[PDB]
């Protein structure tokens, strides 16, 4: 952390700049009112956009004048990681609750393998939104969450 | 290299090849050398010069007790 | 059973290859294959292409042993035809392999003796040991 | 259609191809080559006098003017830092 | 018409799932893009 | 000197690969 | 599998889903009914004509609604041909680039914009109907094909009649084919493209209809036009020479071929192709059985010869698949090495940009095609090979000293990889040691192909002496002391051979009969074999025969081809790479007011093209430069695609140089931990199979490798040219 | 030359015999299955080691086993 | 993907926070992290007792030798 955030950095304050000249240069050849025109300037104010909300939200940027992310799990940044590393989980177990459900409530009858390929059956009778709440695997943990076959 | 270890260029060996163009035996004389030699890389300058290597003699007598340290082996 | 022995019979029509045999047989070994055809047919003829069967005894010269079997598994499909092989040696000699018992190996029969024969059953091999042997004895 | 227990050469590819040629001889000048070419022939006593041959190649190079082992001669470069 | 259903639930069912997938991905990108963090 | 021996260097392959030739063929 | 019911029966492990896909389109493994088969395959014919058609709608239409091509028209010489544009989403507006005429898109290399200005295309609703006309066509080539196999499916000995086929593609299709444009050209092409390079501009050309109707706009100029009764009935035709011409060379305000003289062209290919269309035997008595024909041709060396192809070539698709591919893709190949040295095209020699793609795009597709014909011919082999029915004798014979061709072919590669590479290491080592005289080079030791430089001499003194009626020469490479210089950039010129020359041609020997060896000793061998007596029996596509007798990986024929697809690979790619840089450093370039000439590398490949050393820094470290410069410009896609083929390439290395024992050894500890969370599919994890790995090995190789250089080029030439 | 064993862990389907190409095994009356036959490797030296014979074993895992020892000729596949 | 699209300012640049925090507690005074060796009060620094800490802290914070080097993302 010897970076000093992006709103007193005088090198992220200037990669801005240097950004918008660039595209600046380029509408200088198609003459206002035209198409490449607006595109050019819609990709102007999406740079201002983006320079101006990294520094609100923090962002500490190091010397070379871009945004590190701190994942230490300091308070200060857990909207770098942490708050979203928590969602991604979320979806992430999700999916996986709603994937094992499925193989197994199709495993008893039927030909198993013809559902795996083909699932004319979607969510079963309803099994995606089982998901909503997933963590409470943790209850489905203490009971059978795993199968004694193997060892334990 | 001893008397002055920062502007010189350690000797690995020295080249001997007939294929040698006379612009190859220019360009690979070098580090004071009568002759074109290699550029040694392996630090054995530093080594030996660090635990008390000064002379010539020195690295001859080594030569010679690790000839007959190779023989009793 | 006894071995019928082939003496000399017509070989089938051809006209040459250069898969045929080459010092291996002078010095090592050829193999001989011989079938009697009910038609002067065609086959395939491993190694090359296109020779008429002829009718008769057909004696034909290989090599590896295995160019006969498989020309003889030809053989005996396409054609309903009974065949068989030896191995000629370079002095002579009369070495008769397959059918031998003269019945095919694939069909049981009752006198062969069963060489190589474990009864302990595939898992259950030893794990060495610097004494000779592997223990898939 | 020929094969014969009897002779298991014709039955290979025994036979040497007409390329063989079991014909006559050379001129008599061979009765001069015979005599200068013998030690030479022995085989072994041969394959030393060759290798001890390759006495020529350290005598030839231990002696030889032309070929580049001098600069000729230069300045040498520094030369990254000296 | 039960067999226009079945010929839908196959392996076509990751496209139309994916591009499903994309679209909501991209339109979120429109609406909130050049997100580096979750600031709430 | 020194151009004298790596040349037996290439004398010794010779003598090397002859002799190793006639160990292994036997 | 959905085309056979065991096949489709039930799943139990993956393969099944690989399967399903690898012989998707092995119409000769669903049926043995040859008219079955036949029927299914000229239906997706059918289809295929659909996704081209489909595919040519969206060319014109992209040309028409997402094109500069009118602001290209006005100013062609620096007005960069663009179509497609790309919607501004997470960053991506930065792919559209300046190309001019106050428009932002992805510059584009296909061509058309120069296909389209010799076609007297002016307007964008030109374009949009044109694009309509194919997708109306789509719709008809999909209909047609459903039409074929569900309604009125032909019978066997519709298509067997090959007689009836042969004179109408060669005359119905190609004769009339190029009749009818030949019509297109004198009245729409030439006249609007005339007026076109008197800069009149677009919109104040008359339409090409009013050219047609009234003789009055198109007779003051060509004034051949003026009689009505036309001098044709006359037979005279020495009047009608102002229109069409045998000037050849090069129009030197447009730098493409003289309309003037492909008009003529496809005047006398149309008629040349209607003659030769009445050749064989029908249903009115006059025509050839190619079948009597095919039989009278016998030979003391070849015994009975032909005899029986017909009935080969009339019951075995394969057969007649592997002579197609073979041709159809050695045509692809003459067709790039024409183009180039031929410019067809207005303003197409000048833009550097595609005529790199072109050559490099139709080199390609030429070579990919001629190794198919390696492997239906060895698909013949296996499945449509029998003597007892169908012997032909000069397929015997070959089978019979099949032993000596490929001992032969051995040698020769042999040969050739020395006298090849072998200079070339022998003029990095002379180099390197500081000794330039000994090399093989202009400047010291030199092998001039003087062969090469005999035949080049003779086409540039042709025009007069040995070819009258030709004014100028055929290709300007030809030319001798000419120079076509449209806008402030080289069009042609003619193209030097030296020592530098001569090596790379021998490279192009070897890469080609080593390419030839592979394949040709996977389809002799086929079926038998000294190591594999019965390899026929183990089918086209097998791994193996076990470890036994040393060792039988890839003796199938199928690996054959596996083997070299590799090495077409490696032949191209160094055939586009002689290409890109002998054009860019003694050809491509800005020529100034007094007229001198600098080209884009400067003459460098005369004496660094014969190192190794030279190509990898003077070639390959020089050019890249771009590519690896691009990030943050319009060029930004080439240079991922640069780093994203680098990947796929090496991701192939992984298959390439391993097996699925260890695979399905990993798969199991991974199904374990599944089974302890109830995770595990019904569907059994396998492995990849021996072939599979292989095939998808070469794959992601070609994919890799080839994307690579394709990202190297198109970055290179765009920045450049 | 290579070295092949036979198990009694056999049921005599005679798969193993049918896929040789050079005839190294055959059956052999036995007691222990139902089709009181059994696998047999007499004839090792013509044996290649090419394994269709386990390729064609229907027993969970191999009855009949090959194992490549010493290399020949004839184990070799040669022809010349 | 965004240094093609031009948007370096778009990446993802974790800062290696926790060998950065060994590194301070080695003694380098870059950062501001406070930890043993370059804190305000504990017993581990003070155990120095000079003979190797000064001599030692010294080649750490120098900028120039590879004892310790600046690590980033
Ligand atoms: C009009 C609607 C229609 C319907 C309902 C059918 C229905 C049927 N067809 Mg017919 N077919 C049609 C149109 C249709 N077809 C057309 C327009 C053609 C001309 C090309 C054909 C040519 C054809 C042949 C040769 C055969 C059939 C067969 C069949 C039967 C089996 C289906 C099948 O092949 O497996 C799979 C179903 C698919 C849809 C496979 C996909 C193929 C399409 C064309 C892919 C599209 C190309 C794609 C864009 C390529 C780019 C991919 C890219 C994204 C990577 C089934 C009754 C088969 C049969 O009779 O069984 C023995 C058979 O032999 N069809
Ligand atoms: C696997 C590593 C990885 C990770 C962690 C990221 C992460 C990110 N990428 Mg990158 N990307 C990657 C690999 C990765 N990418 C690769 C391999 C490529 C090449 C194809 C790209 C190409 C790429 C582009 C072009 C862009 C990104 C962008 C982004 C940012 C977008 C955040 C967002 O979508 O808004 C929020 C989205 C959600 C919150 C979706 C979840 C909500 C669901 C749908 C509903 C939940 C309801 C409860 C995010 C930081 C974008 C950016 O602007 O960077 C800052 C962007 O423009 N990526
Ligand atoms: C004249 C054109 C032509 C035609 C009509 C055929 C027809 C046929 N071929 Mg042949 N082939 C051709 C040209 C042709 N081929 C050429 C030029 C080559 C040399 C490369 C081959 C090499 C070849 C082999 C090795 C085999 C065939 C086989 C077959 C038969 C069935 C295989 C199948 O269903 O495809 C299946 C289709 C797939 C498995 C799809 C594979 C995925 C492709 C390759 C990826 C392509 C990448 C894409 C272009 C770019 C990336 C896109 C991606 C990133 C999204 C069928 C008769 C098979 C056969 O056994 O014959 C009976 C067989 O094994 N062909
Ligand atoms: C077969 C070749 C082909 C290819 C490779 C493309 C490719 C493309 N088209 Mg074109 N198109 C084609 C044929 C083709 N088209 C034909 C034959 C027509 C006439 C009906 C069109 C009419 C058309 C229009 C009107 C547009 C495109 C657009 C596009 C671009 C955006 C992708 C898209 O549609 O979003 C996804 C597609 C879907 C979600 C529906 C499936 C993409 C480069 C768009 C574009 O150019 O962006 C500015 C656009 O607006 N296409
Ligand atoms: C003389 C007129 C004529 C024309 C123009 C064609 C054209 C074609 N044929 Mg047909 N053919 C003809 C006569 C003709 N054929 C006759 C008399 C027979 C009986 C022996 C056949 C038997 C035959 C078979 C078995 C096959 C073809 C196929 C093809 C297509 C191959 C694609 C191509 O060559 O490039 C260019 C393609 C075009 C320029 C598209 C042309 C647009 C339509 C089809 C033209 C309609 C004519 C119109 C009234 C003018 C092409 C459309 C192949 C095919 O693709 O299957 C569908 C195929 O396998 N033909
Ligand atoms: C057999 C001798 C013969 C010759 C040499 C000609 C020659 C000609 N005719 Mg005549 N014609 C003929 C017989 C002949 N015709 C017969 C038997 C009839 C039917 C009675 C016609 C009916 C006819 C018409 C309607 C026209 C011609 C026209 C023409 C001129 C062609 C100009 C054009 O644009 O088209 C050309 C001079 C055109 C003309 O008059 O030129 C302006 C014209 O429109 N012809
Ligand atoms: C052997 C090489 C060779 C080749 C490939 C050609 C090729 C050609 N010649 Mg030449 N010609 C040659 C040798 C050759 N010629 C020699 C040695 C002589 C001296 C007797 C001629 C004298 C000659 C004359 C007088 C003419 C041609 C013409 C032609 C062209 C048309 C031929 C034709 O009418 O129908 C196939 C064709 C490009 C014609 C031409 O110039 O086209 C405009 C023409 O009138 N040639
Ligand atoms: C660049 C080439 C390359 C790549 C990318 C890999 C990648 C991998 N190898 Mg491999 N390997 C290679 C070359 C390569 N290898 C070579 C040359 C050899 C010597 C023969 C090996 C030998 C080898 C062995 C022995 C093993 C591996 C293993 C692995 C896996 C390690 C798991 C991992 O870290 O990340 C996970 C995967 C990746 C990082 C790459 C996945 C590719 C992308 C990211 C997936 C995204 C797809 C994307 C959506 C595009 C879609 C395409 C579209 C057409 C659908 C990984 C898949 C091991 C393994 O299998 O562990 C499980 C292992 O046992 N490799
Ligand atoms: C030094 C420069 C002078 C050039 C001469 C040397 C260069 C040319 C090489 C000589 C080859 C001899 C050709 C004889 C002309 C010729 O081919 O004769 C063809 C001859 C004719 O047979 P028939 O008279 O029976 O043919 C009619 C019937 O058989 C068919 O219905 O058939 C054979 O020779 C069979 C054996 C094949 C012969 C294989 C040799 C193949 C050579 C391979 C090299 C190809 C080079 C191509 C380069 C483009
Ligand atoms: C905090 C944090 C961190 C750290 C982390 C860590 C270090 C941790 C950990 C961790 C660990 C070390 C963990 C472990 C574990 C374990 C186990 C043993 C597991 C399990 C599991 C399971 C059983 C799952 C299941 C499932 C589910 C539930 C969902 C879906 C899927 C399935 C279905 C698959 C860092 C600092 C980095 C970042 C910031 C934050
Ligand atoms: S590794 Fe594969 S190709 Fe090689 S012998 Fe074994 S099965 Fe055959
Ligand atoms: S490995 Fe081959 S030769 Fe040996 S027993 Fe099996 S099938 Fe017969
Ligand atoms: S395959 Fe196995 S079970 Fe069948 S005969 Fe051979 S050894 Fe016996």
């Amino acid at each position: 952390s010897g970076l000093t955030p992006c709103k007193e950095s005088k090198q992220f304050a200037k990669r801005e700049k240097q950004s918008i000249k660039k595209l600046e240069s380029s509408l200088k050849i198609y003459a206002a009112d035209s198409a490449p025109a607006l595109a050019i300037n819609a990709t102007i104010e999406k740079t201002k956009r983006r320079f101006d909300n990294y520094a609100k939200q923090g962002l500490l940027c190091g010397a070379d004048g871009l945004p590190h992310l701190i994942v230490s799990g300091d308070q200060r940044h857990w909207g770098e990681f942490i708050t979203p590393g928590i969602l991604f989980l979320y979806i992430a177990g999700w999916i996986g609750w709603v994937g094992r459900s499925y193989l197994i409530a199709i495993r008893d009858e039927k030909k198993p393998t013809q559902k795996e390929i083909i699932i004319d059956v979607p969510l079963a009778s309803r099994l995606v939104f089982r998901g909503f709440s997933w963590p409470i695997a943790a209850y489905r943990e203490l009971l059978n969450g795993e199968l004694v076959a193997k060892d334990v | 290299w001893v008397q002055d270890p920062f502007h010189v260029r350690p000797i690995a060996h020295a080249i001997w090849d007939p294929h040698f163009g006379q612009p190859a035996v220019e360009a690979f004389t070098r580090g004071g050398a009568l002759g074109p030699v290699n550029n040694a890389y392996s630090g054995v300058y530093q080594w030996w010069y660090t635990i008390g290597l000064r002379t010539n003699e020195d690295l001859y007598t080594g030569a010679i007790f690790l000839l007959f340290l190779s023989f009793i082996s | 059973t006894p071995p019928e022995l082939d003496p000399n019979t017509p070989s089938p029509i051809f006209g040459g290859s250069t898969g045929g045999l080459l010092r291996k047989a002078q010095v090592e070994e050829f193999y001989v294959i011989t079938w009697e055809s009910p038609k002067e047919q065609i086959f395939e003829m491993p190694t090359g292409g296109a020779a008429i069967m002829r009718e008769g005894p057909n004696l034909l010269k290989l090599a590896r042993k295995e160019q006969c079997l498989a020309l003889g598994t030809r053989l005996r499909s396409k054609y309903k035809i009974k065949y068989q092989f030896y191995r000629v040696f370079p002095s002579g000699e009369v070495q008769y392999l397959h059918p031998k018992d003269g019945v095919y190996p694939e069909k049981v029969n009752p006198g062969r003796q069963g060489v190589g024969v474990n009864f302990r059953s595939i898992g259950k091999n030893v794990s060495p040991i610097e004494v000779k042997f592997t223990g898939k004895q | 259609y020929f094969d014969l227990e009897d002779i298991g050469n014709t039955t290979g590819q025994w036979d040497l191809y007409g390329s063989d040629a079991p014909s006559p001889y050379s001129p008599l000048q061979s009765k001069f080559f015979e005599t200068f070419a013998a030690p030479f022939t022995k085989r072994g006593l041969l394959l030393k006098f060759l290798i001890l041959g390759g006495g020529s190649t350290l005598a030839y190079f231990s002696t030889t003017a032309s070929g580049d082992i001098l600069p000729i001669v230069k300045g040498p470069q520094l030369p990254p830092k000296l | 018409r039960d067999l226009k259903t079945y010929l839908s639930v196959a392996p076509v069912a990751s496209t139309l799932w994916f591009a499903a997938l994309a679209g909501l991905l991209i339109e979120i990108n429109r609406l909130f893009p050049d997100a580096l963090t979750f600031p709430f | 000197p020194s151009l004298f021996v790596p040349l037996v260097g290439l004398l010794f392959p010779a003598v090397a690969m002859a002799s190793l030739f006639l160990h292994v063929e036997k | 599998g959905h085309f056979s019911r065991t096949i489709a029966k039930g799943p139990d492990t993956t393969t099944w889903i690989w399967n399903l896909h690898a012989d998707a389109h092995d119409f000769d493994s669903h049926t043995s009914d040859l008219e079955e088969i036949s029927r299914k395959v000229f239906s997706a014919h059918f289809g295929q004509l659909s996704i081209i058609f489909l595919w040519l709608s969206g060319m014109y239409f992209h040309g028409a609604r997402f094109s500069n091509y009118e602001a290209w028209l006005n100013d062609p010489t620096h007005i960069r041909p663009s179509a497609q544009v790309v919607w501004p989403i997470v960053g991506q507006e930065i792919l559209n680039g300046d190309v001019g005429g106050g428009f932002r898109g992805i510059q584009i290399t296909s061509g058309f914009f120069q296909i389209w200005r010799a076609s007297g295309i002016t307007s964008e609703l030109q374009l949009y109907c044109t694009a309509i006309g194919a997708l109306v066509f789509a719709g008809l080539m999909l209909f047609a094909g459903w039409f074929h196999y569900h309604k009125a499916a032909p019978k066997l000995a519709w298509f067997q009649d090959v007689e009836s086929m042969l004179n109408h593609h060669l005359a119905g299709l190609l004769g009339l084919g190029s009749l009818s444009w030949a019509r297109h050209q004198v009245h729409v092409s030439l006249p609007i493209n005339q007026f076109l390079n008197a800069g009149v501009d677009p919109k104040e050309i008359p339409l090409p209809h009013e050219f047609i109707l009234n003789r009055d706009l198109l007779a003051q100029l060509y004034p051949s036009f003026a009689e009505g009764a036309t001098p044709f009935f006359t037979l005279n035709w020495s009047k009608y020479a102002d229109f069409l011409t045998f000037r050849g060379g090069l129009d030197p305000l447009t730098g493409g071929l003289w309309l003037t003289d492909i008009a003529h062209h496809h005047l006398a290919i149309a008629i040349l192709f209607l003659i030769a269309g009445h050749m064989y035997r029908t249903n009115w008595g006059i025509g050839h059985g190619i079948k009597d024909i095919l039989e009278a041709h016998k030979g003391p060396f070849t015994g009975q010869g032909h005899k029986g192809l017909y009935e080969i070539l009339t019951t075995s698709w394969h057969a007649q698949l592997s002579i197609n591919l073979a041709m159809l893709g050695s045509l692809t190949i003459v067709v790039a090495q024409h183009m180039y040295s031929m410019p067809p095209y207005p303003y197409l020699a000048t833009d550097y940009a595609t005529q790199l793609s072109l050559f490099t795009h139709h080199m390609w597709i030429g070579g990919f095609l001629i190794v198919g014909a390696a492997a239906h011919a060895a698909i013949f082999m296996v499945r449509d090979y029998d003597p007892t029915t169908r012997y032909n004798d000069l397929l015997d014979r070959v089978l019979r000293h099949r032993d000596a061709i490929i001992s032969h072919l051995n040698w020769v590669c042999i040969f050739l990889g020395f006298h090849s590479f072998g200079l070339y290491i022998h003029n990095d080592t002379m180099s390197a040691l500081g000794r330039p005289q000994d090399m093989f080079s202009d400047t010291a030791i030199q092998l001039q192909p003087v062969f090469a430089q005999w035949i080049q001499n003779t086409h540039a003194l042709a025009p007069g002496t040995t070819a009258p009626g030709a004014t100028a020469s055929t290709s300007l490479t030809w030319g001798g002391g000419d120079l076509v210089a449209v806008g402030n950039k080289v069009a042609l010129l003619p193209i030097p051979l030296g020592t530098a020359d001569f090596l790379v041609h021998h490279i192009h020997a070897f890469t080609i009969h080593v390419t030839v060896l592979i394949l040709l000793k996977g389809v002799l061998f086929a079926r038998s074999s000294r190591l594999i007596p019965d390899k026929a029996n183990l089918g086209f596509r097998f791994p193996c025969d076990g470890p036994g007798r040393g060792g039988t990986c890839q003796v199938s024929a199928w690996d054959h081809v596996f083997l070299g697809l590799f090495w077409m690979y490696n032949s191209i790619s160094v055939v586009i790479f002689h290409f890109s840089w002998k054009m860019q450093s003694d050809v491509w370039g800005s020529i100034n007011d007094q007229g001198v000439v600098t080209h884009i590398t400067g003459g460098n490949f005369a004496q660094s093209s014969i190192t190794i050393n030279g190509w990898l820094r003077d070639f390959l470290w020089a050019q890249a430069s771009q590519v690896i410069q691009s990030y943050g410009s319009s060029l930004s896609a080439y240079g991922l695609f640069f780093l994203g083929a680098h990947f796929v390439w090496a991701f192939s290395l992984m298959f390439l140089f391993s097996g699925r024992g260890y695979w399905q050894e990993l798969i199991e500890s991974i199904v374990w931990a599944h089974n302890k969370l109830k995770v595990a599919p019904a569907t059994q994890p396998r492995a990849l199979s021996i072939v599979q790995g292989r095939a998808v090995g070469v794959t992601h190789y070609l994919l890799g490798g080839i994307a690579t250089t394709w990202a190297f080029f198109l970055a290179r030439i765009i920045a450049v040219g | 030359s290579h070295s092949v064993k036979i198990y009694d862990t056999c049921i005599g389907c005679t798969q193993c015999v049918r896929a040789c190409p050079t005839d190294v095994l055959e059956m052999i009356p036995w007691g222990g299955c139902k089709a009181k036959q059994i696998a047999s490797a007499p004839r090792t030296e013509d044996c290649v080691g090419c394994k269709r014979c386990e390729s064609a074993c229907p027993t969970d895992f191999l009855s009949v086993r090959v194992y490549l020892w010493h290399e020949t000729t004839r184990s070799m596949g040669l022809a010349y | 993907v965004m240094l093609a699209f031009g948007t370096p300012e778009k990446q993802i640049l974790i800062e290696p926070i926790f060998a950065q925090w060994i590194q301070s507690a080695h003694g380098k005074t870059s950062y501001g992290f406070d930890v043993l060796l370059s804190s305000t009060n504990s017993p581990a620094l003070n155990a120095g007792r000079s003979i190797w800490l000064p001599g030692w802290l010294n080649a750490i914070n120098e900028n120039s030798n590879s004892l310790f080097l600046t690590i980033g993302p």
